[PDB]
């Protein structure tokens, strides 16, 4: 039966830590704004300021 | 209407888990895993198709 068929499981054990990450979905990197108020996005960690 | 009456047993879940026919689960009020740690009163069986 469905519930006694045998299932191929994929288990995915994602790293959300504050370390350089090695890993990221797909997005550009733009050109580094200074001295003015900007929002910015360092690899997810989102933002707006000076 | 068949209302089995079910005390004075141990009842072990892990037979009914792995029997064969049977496979969902569904609960309210408590949790399965929970299921062989708890001591009820009466338990009431109403098997209809």
């Amino acid at each position: 039966g469905v519930g006694h068929q045998p299932y191929r499981v994929v288990v995915l054990s994602f790293e959300l830590l504050h370390a350089p990450a090695t890993v990221c979905g797909p997005k550009k990197s733009t050109n580094l704004v200074k001295n003015k108020c900007v929002n910015f996005n360092f690899n997810g960690l989102k933002g707006t300021g000076v | 209407w068949n209302r089995k009456r079910i005390s004075n047993c141990v009842a072990d879940y892990s037979v009914l888990y792995n029997l064969a026919p049977f496979f969902t689960f569904k609960c309210y009020g408590v949790s399965p895993t929970k299921l062989n740690d708890l001591c009820f009163t009466n338990v009431y069986a109403d098997s209809f198709v």
